[PDB]
């Protein structure tokens, strides 16, 4: 039921620059049920952020999640060539869990 | 931290020796229906789930049960505690053919499926405490509420 | 660490069913939620369903409600997913996933910290 619409669809930045990815929800999702994933080509999605702001183990400080209610944001501050991948946002506050369409960072 | 879960004063209760498994589920679910946390026929679906998927946990010293049903029948998140004078036999959740003599029941009503394991983790932490579970057998309804409410708010 | 070794790729005809397994190891099996996520070629992720093995509480999305069956064998620490009535749309990479835990080695978080290698199911005839 809850649709996640991410933006931008595609992005192309230089290394060192900041990248602001957005994830808007159709309904008010509780902050504690929002997560961000990183998926490189040929690999499974790697968990970056969970519970809106909390950062998973092994993920560096440059990744930082923020938001509440409808608007949610993933901020990649200092881009590295390894960060070139597709980024999805997920809601798991109710069944069924739904993902966004994805944002390709180049 | 099992957050976003309700717990009122009327959610704690003691049951007499004459009560069975289905009587305990009906008794522990009665306050949840009145407050509008679950559906009207919540107790019925909890009984049917218990028959097919047991929730009895043979933890020493005091045996524990975690009766529940699908998130479909839960409107708002809540928990109700039930204490027994004499031990009532629940089936083993692990699938073992031995019975679990339960004295403390933790009826869980959770609307979000993804929050279930947070509650279970919180229950598993509480039941491992030997000193706390022994207190629940002696404490009254007012004393149990204050003990659980403090533990829940963390 | 937690490892999720899925079964190999399969090539089924339209109409038939398929059953993919997900062998879990490294951490506790029963006390945590195992989910199944699907991804068609260049399409993105969709949550099919999941299961918490301890009480067999399986949950399904409305779209796959009926034609999808998720189970978990506690005696072998393996989760399964059987999709029936297969069509061309079902051609996708099927992932099994497990929720992570707070801190090192912890309370469950909900978000999928661990993922399997994936099982490529192809539907054609």
């Amino acid at each position: 039921e809850i649709v996640l619409t991410q933006s931008p669809g595609t992005l192309s930045l230089s290394p060192g620059e900041r990248a602001t990815l957005s994830c808007r929800a159709s309904q008010s999702v509780s902050s504690s049920y929002l997560a961000w994933y990183q998926q490189k080509p040929g690999q499974a999605p790697r968990l970056l952020i969970y519970g809106a702001s909390s950062r998973a183990t092994g993920i560096p400080d440059r990744f930082s999640g923020s938001g509440s209610g409808t608007d949610f944001t993933l901020t990649i501050s200092r881009l590295e060539p390894e960060d070139f991948a597709v980024y999805y946002c997920q809601q798991y506050g109710s069944s069924p869990s739904t993902f966004g369409q994805g944002t390709k960072v180049e | 931290a099992m957050q976003g879960i309700h717990f009122r004063r009327h959610y704690v209760r003691h049951l007499p020796k004459e009560v069975s498994q289905n009587d305990i589920i009906k008794a522990l679910a009665s306050p949840l229906i009145n407050d509008g946390m679950v559906v009207s026929d919540f107790a019925d679906h909890v009984i049917t789930r218990e028959q097919n998927f047991p929730t009895g946990l043979p933890v020493e010293p005091v045996g524990v049960a975690i009766p529940h049903t699908d998130s479909k029948y839960v409107r708002q998140n809540a928990i109700s505690v039930g204490i027994l004078a004499e031990p009532v036999n629940f089936e083993d959740a692990g699938g073992e053919p031995d019975p679990v003599p339960v004295r403390v029941v933790f009826m869980l009503a959770l609307g979000n499926w993804f929050d279930i394991t947070n509650v279970l983790w919180w229950i598993m932490d509480v039941i491992q405490d030997e000193d706390f579970m022994q207190q629940l057998l002696v404490m009254n309804d007012d004393e149990i509420y204050q003990s659980i409410y403090t533990r829940i708010s963390e | 660490q937690v490892q999720l070794v899925q079964s190999g790729a399969e090539v089924k005809k339209p109409g038939s069913s398929v059953k993919v397994s997900c062998k879990a190891s490294g951490g506790t099996f029963s006390s945590y939620a195992i989910s199944w996520v699907r991804q068609a070629p260049g399409q993105g992720l969709e949550w099919m369903g999941g299961i918490i093995p301890i009480f067999g509480t399986a949950n399904y999305a409305q779209k796959f409600q009926g034609r999808v069956t998720i189970t978990a064998d506690k005696s072998t620490s393996t989760a399964y997913m059987e999709l029936s009535s297969l069509r061309s749309e079902d051609t996708a990479v099927y992932y099994c996933a497990r929720e992570g835990t707070t801190g090192w080695g912890g309370k469950p978080i909900g978000a999928f910290a661990y993922w399997g290698q994936g099982t490529l199911v192809t539907v054609s005839s």
